[PDB]
């Protein structure tokens, strides 16, 4: 017949190939699809949805709802630190189990800008200002509010519009960063500081709550599929 | 511009306006669309990245193992009989289940590939000349007559699709179309089976894909071998709806969603960062 | 603007501190089209006898409350002609309009999360044991979560930080949701379309979606303020239609 | 879903006096979880009574044989006393020597 | 002749009692007992009167530890508050000469609700409690194949292992002791009894006659004994006169004539 | 059929030929080149449209 020649790579099973194969049940009449609402055509559509960040995960708070409640209270001296974490959105313990981190942990490269939304859940009569800052990774962690005002930051004033968005910009020497973070592609630090204080009229409780929210901006991107280091099994589930 | 490519960043300047892009209300259930060119001064950057690796086709389109079926050439126990079976489900491995549990209703064709390996069982001697083994994998639809044992009437596969494979060649592979009676595979089902709200609870009531029976075509060997047939599934032509939140606690069973409670995340010492 | 008035049937829900009206996945509830239906008989469509605002019982929000859940359509199984049409019919199809409401003050603080989870298949309290149906949902009783784990023999796992589904409770925002912040908001209104794999479904064997109300920031106030703040749920079916008429159910 | 038992009292051997005989008491047709059968000698509880293997008939109703090593004479009258979830009082059945 | 197993498991057992117990019946008399409180199966000293050296009785013990776990993993996917007594009938009967016919019935709360099919499915019933147990039982992934090779392959081979081993129990021909006695009653009538004691075969048809003509069977009762023997009874309210003519023409399987007994 | 289509390359001879051989649509290869998307169902599920630069309330 036709004179062929089997190239290297024949009779192999590469698990991520793209080939045709004979159907087992020929001329099967499938059921018609209908208009089910809420179709997903890309996993990045999921990663653009906010999910509340467990910033208060100091043990043992991961076994309650207190992992999400970031406490704020009236201070004596200003310029204190509210919270802070490194920006490792698939490896840091604060971010890697939010909705962004579970999508990122299926991949190995990530790129783009990120949003951080802070909804103040105190009383309607309390008033405060906060400084929410991002620091690129050159110099280390900012140890004071004076070191934090030199970075990318935004000064949030609470009021009727009860949430301010810090948009973490993409500053990197590489086009992508590794998800499981290493020393070469560090991404920096997110800190938040008391701009003035929390000032309240009498007969209001002291401690309040700020909820964080992480998502992805419209230029986010992932690459290089893998498995997650989250789910394990020893045997087949009977 | 092409489709799939992410958006650029327009050049911004200093502003002092009534407009407040940074302030919003989360209470309305609405994600803010604050691009970085709203809260700082940016340069025009022509972004060339695409989102090809993140679509539902490429996210699912890699073949994953779903079952490990074992069957010998000589009965030793009911478990290591001449034949074995498997109820077709994707809920027995932990890798593919967590991917398919990200969406509520999915609709896809399938591509089933078998990696079959035999190993000679431990005895007091092993010197035997054997011809190459031939395996049979018969797919039984819901309602079909099942084989009772070896040499059954029902291995004649008068209408059931079957495959025959001699060891040493390429692995077998056949494609399965969309098989459900509804309009999408229900990955979840918050409901009961009977109308009195009792019986079995959960997703097992709908997904009846059928069985899958394995055996050796060869009648016997001189010394018994133990074959193992790993089954690989690859979803192709995938549509998905209603994205669920990804599972956190590891699984316990194949018919349930039961779990032990776990932390929301890992712990750390304090809420602040304390270096210079 | 902040005010919004909703009129359905012979009832009318008004509010003066509203956030907005989140609507499902952008899809308004409609009737079933001719190129999608399967059952061949003429469906019944009572437009105002069943598409109106039914008000469930009120729950008490405390500073130690973990959360509540209702399961639909089973939560409206006796509210009027929506209950009677569920019994005399084999199939049903509807969308909803869930309006949760909770006013406190300008001196209270707290935050609720109102989610409609489609097919919130719940795990079991103790494993290796299936549970009763009356511990999943009674007819109108607000089934509630718990702070710690639950060791019930015949119930669901009601640890609120795992939300009954073995999932992180912070990630419940991809389902259609709103927040009731006592600082700003007062009510939360969600419109949910019919979400199922089959175009119509039986309304007794299958809970279509679960409404959850989870307090994230806990309720705090002075001891001299109003100690009792209630939460009230007001559900209204939308574009309901039924098929397969037979005797009264539901066995 | 509830059954009431049936007591049938009889002897193994014919009641020939002097030698020890066996009073086989038959309880049948009952569905509790637990039943209490007791053998009696004119109001005296016999201490040592042997139990048979508790089983069920073809219609999913249990049956159980209790028996003692009794000496039949004219004055030795016997009875069976059974306890159920259905019957409040324990049912008296008097043993007749003619069967 | 047929081998049969009588499985029963209760949810909340009475203390001091087993929660699961087996009674094996080679036809009409019992040969096998098992429970949970001792954890092994023993004979009654009735059928074999031998001790098999770890080749026959050691596999019956290991077989019923499997059946104990299947009968205790049942409540466990019953979500009711009430107690449950799960019953089970297992075994096979012999065909014409070969090809034994099996049987497998189960009963929850004294009512038959499921029965392991033969083709598909392995277990099934229209009751809501039947699908819950059937989905629970096949979760262990091999118990359904355990009973498929049980009813068609092992216990009929065990039956042909028993078809020629113990034939002295298949010839138990004990002719009974029959003692016509009588009691008095209400004025005008009398109460008659004819009874039979300690007989092995299960067939006996005892009736009452006036002179030479049949007058009725009476109320026939039945009960076995502590030694593989049975018992019958028959009573009738008869006339206070003519007691010297009521005859009891009754055959037996250990007898070749329907012997007459006297008052 | 000869559905010649473009290849997946980088940015700053590139065609490929594909022939279907079987009589079922479920025997084909994957549809790896469909990157159409809209996240507005999940990020903006709101009735009244919310302008970005305006107050939300
Ligand atoms: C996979 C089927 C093999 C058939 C022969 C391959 C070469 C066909 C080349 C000409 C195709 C023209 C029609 C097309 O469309």
């Amino acid at each position: 017949g036709l004179p062929t020649m089997n190239t290297p790579g024949s009779t192999q099973f590469l698990t991520s190939d793209d080939f045709q194969s004979p159907s087992a049940m020929p001329q099967f009449d499938v059921t018609p699809e209908i208009q089910i609402p809420g179709q997903v055509r890309n996993l990045m559509e999921i990663a653009e949805v906010d999910s509340v960040v467990p910033v208060n995960n100091t043990e043992g708070h991961v076994n309650s709802m207190e992992a999400y409640r970031i406490p704020v209270r009236p201070q004596t001296s200003s310029g204190e630190q509210v919270f802070g974490f490194q920006l490792q959105p698939g490896h840091d313990s604060v971010l890697k189990h939010t909705l962004l981190g579970e999508i990122l942990n299926y991949y190995a490269n990530w790129s783009g800008s990120m949003k951080l939304t802070f909804m103040y859940c105190g009383a309607a009569m309390a008033t405060g200002k906060f400084l929410i800052a991002y620091s690129p990774p050159g110099a280390g962690v900012p140890g004071s509010r004076r070191d934090a005002m030199l970075g990318t930051h935004v000064i949030w004033d609470v009021g009727l519009q009860s949430s301010c968005v810090l948009c973490v910009p993409w500053i990197s020497q590489t086009n992508y960063r590794y998800v499981t973070s290493d020393a070469y592609t560090d991404a920096g630090y997110i800190t938040c500081w008391y701009q003035t204080s929390i000032v309240t009229p009498p007969d209001i409780p002291t401690t309040s709550t700020i909820l964080c929210f992480v998502s992805a901006c419209n230029d986010f991107s992932v690459r290089l599929l893998r498995d997650t280091p989250f789910i394990t099994q020893q045997a087949l589930f009977q | 511009r092409a489709v799939g490519r992410v958006a650029d960043t327009v050049a911004s300047g200093p502003v002092n306006t009534e407009q407040i892009p940074a302030l919003t209300a989360v209470e309305t259930g609405h994600t803010s669309q604050v691009v970085p060119s709203d809260t700082m001064q940016t340069r025009h950057v022509i972004n060339y990245h695409t989102r090809s690796e993140s679509s539902i086709e490429n996210f699912m389109g890699r073949a994953a193992c779903v079952y490990i079926a074992q069957y010998a050439t000589e009965k030793v126990n009911d478990e290591l009989d001449r034949y074995t079976n498997w109820e077709i489900t994707t809920r027995q491995v932990a890798q593919l289940r967590r991917k398919l549990e990200m969406f509520t209703y999915m609709r896809f064709d399938l591509e089933i590939t078998f990696v079959i390996t035999s190993s000679q069982r431990t005895s007091t001697t092993y010197a035997s000349d054997s011809p190459p083994l031939t395996h049979q994998v018969m797919y039984v639809p819901p309602g079909g007559p099942i084989p009772k044992s070896y040499e059954d009437f029902a291995w004649q596969t008068s209408t059931n699709p079957s495959v025959f494979w001699t060891e040493g060649n390429a692995p077998p592979r056949m494609s399965i179309p969309f098989m459900s009676v509804g309009n999408a595979y229900c990955n979840f089902y918050d409901g009961w089976s009977h109308f009195s709200q009792s019986g079995v609870y959960g997703y097992t009531t709908l997904n009846n894909m059928g069985h899958l029976y394995f055996r050796h075509v060869n009648k016997s060997t001189a010394y018994p071998v133990n074959s193992v047939a790993r089954v690989y599934f690859k979803p192709k032509h995938v549509k998905a709806w209603v994205p669920r939140a990804p599972r956190l606690c590891p699984y316990l069973k194949a018919r349930n969603v039961n779990f032990n409670v776990q932390g929301v995340t890992e712990s750390r010492n304090k809420i602040t960062l304390d270096r210079s | 603007d902040r005010v919004r008035s909703i009129t359905l049937g012979n009832s009318t829900i008004t509010t003066q501190e509203c956030a907005n009206v989140v609507v499902g996945y952008g899809v308004w509830p409609t009737y079933l089209s001719d190129h999608e239906a399967t059952a061949v008989d003429q469906p019944t469509q009572p437009d105002v006898a069943t598409c109106r605002f039914y008000t469930l019982e009120s729950v008490k929000w405390e500073s130690s409350s973990a959360g509540w859940w209702w399961k639909f359509p089973e939560a409206l199984s006796d509210m009027g002609l929506f209950g009677q049409n569920m019994q005399y019919h084999y199939l049903g199809r509807t969308g909803y309009t869930i309006h949760v409401q909770c006013n406190a003050s300008k001196f209270h603080q707290g935050c609720l999360l109102v989610v409609c989870v489609p097919e919130a298949e719940m795990g079991a309290a103790t494993t290796d044991h299936a549970f009763n149906h009356t511990k999943l949902s009674n007819i109108g009783q607000a089934m509630e979560f718990s702070a710690k784990k639950s060791t019930d023999q015949t119930g669901p796992q009601t640890a609120v930080h795992n939300a009954g589904m073995g999932v992180a409770v912070g990630n419940l925002t991809i389902f259609p949701h709103q927040w009731i912040n006592l600082r700003t908001n007062n009510s939360a209104t969600i419109v949910m379309p019919y979400i199922n794999s089959v175009p119509m479904d039986n309304m007794y064997r299958h809970y279509n979606f679960t409404l959850m109300v989870i307090p994230f920031a806990k309720l705090e106030h002075s001891p001299q303020a109003s100690t009792y703040v209630p939460i009230t749920v007001t559900v209204a079916p939308m574009c309901a239609e039924y098929n397969g008429l037979r005797l009264a159910g539901h066995q | 879903i509830q059954r009431t038992p049936k007591i049938q009292v009889y002897s193994r051997h014919p009641a020939e006096n002097g030698k020890s005989n066996f009073l086989n008491c038959y309880v049948s047709g009952f569905h509790p979880s637990d039943i209490e059968v007791d053998l009696l000698k004119n109001g005296e509880r016999i201490e040592k009574v042997e139990h048979s293997d508790l089983s069920f008939s073809k219609d999913w109703s249990f049956y159980l044989l209790y028996y003692t090593e009794f000496t039949p004479t004219e004055k030795d009258e016997y009875a069976c006393r059974v306890n159920h979830v259905t019957l409040s009082q324990p049912k008296i059945v008097k043993w007749d020597r003619d069967m | 002749l047929s081998l049969l197993y009588h499985l029963t498991a209760v949810s909340s057992p009475a203390p001091g009692t087993p929660a699961f117990w087996v009674s094996g019946w080679l036809g009409p008399q019992q040969y096998l007992s098992y429970n949970s409180l001792r954890g092994e199966a023993e004979p009654c000293g009735a059928w074999v009167w031998e001790n098999q050296v770890s080749w026959y009785w050691e596999k019956e013990t290991t077989d019923l530890r499997i059946k104990e776990k299947l009968f205790l993993e049942a409540f466990k996917a019953l979500g009711g508050k009430g107690p449950y007594t799960l019953q089970g009938l297992l075994g096979c009967e012999l065909g014409p000469d070969n090809t034994s016919v099996p049987t497998a019935k189960f009963a929850l709360n004294g009512e038959e609700f499921m029965n392991f099919d033969l083709k598909q499915g392995t277990w099934g019933g229209d009751w809501p409690e039947a699908l819950a147990i059937s989905q629970r039982w096949q979760q262990q992934d091999k118990a359904a194949n355990k009973e498929l090779t049980f009813l068609l392959f092992s216990c009929p081979h065990r039956l042909r292992e028993h078809l020629e081993r113990g034939r002295g129990n298949l010839e138990w021909k004990e002719p009974p002791s029959m003692r016509l006695k009588a009691r008095p009653s209400s004025p005008g009538f009398s109460v008659l009894t004819c009874s039979a004691f300690s007989f092995y075969p299960p067939e006996l048809q005892l009736r009452f006659l006036r002179n030479g003509l049949a007058a009725g069977t009476g109320q026939g009762d039945f009960g076995p004994n502590s030694d593989g023997s049975f018992h019958a009874s028959s009573s009738l309210t008869v006339k206070s006169g003519d007691e010297h003519h009521y005859c009891c023409i009754v055959q037996h399987a250990g007898l070749a004539q329907p012997l007459r007994v006297e008052l | 059929g000869a559905q010649v289509s473009t290849q997946k390359t980088g940015a700053h001879i590139i065609h490929y030929t594909n022939i279907n051989y079987y009589k079922d649509s479920a025997s084909n290869s994957l549809n790896r080149q469909d990157f159409t998307q809209d996240p507005s169902k999940f990020t903006e599920p709101v009735k009244d449209v919310m302008i970005k630069t305006l107050p939300a309330l």
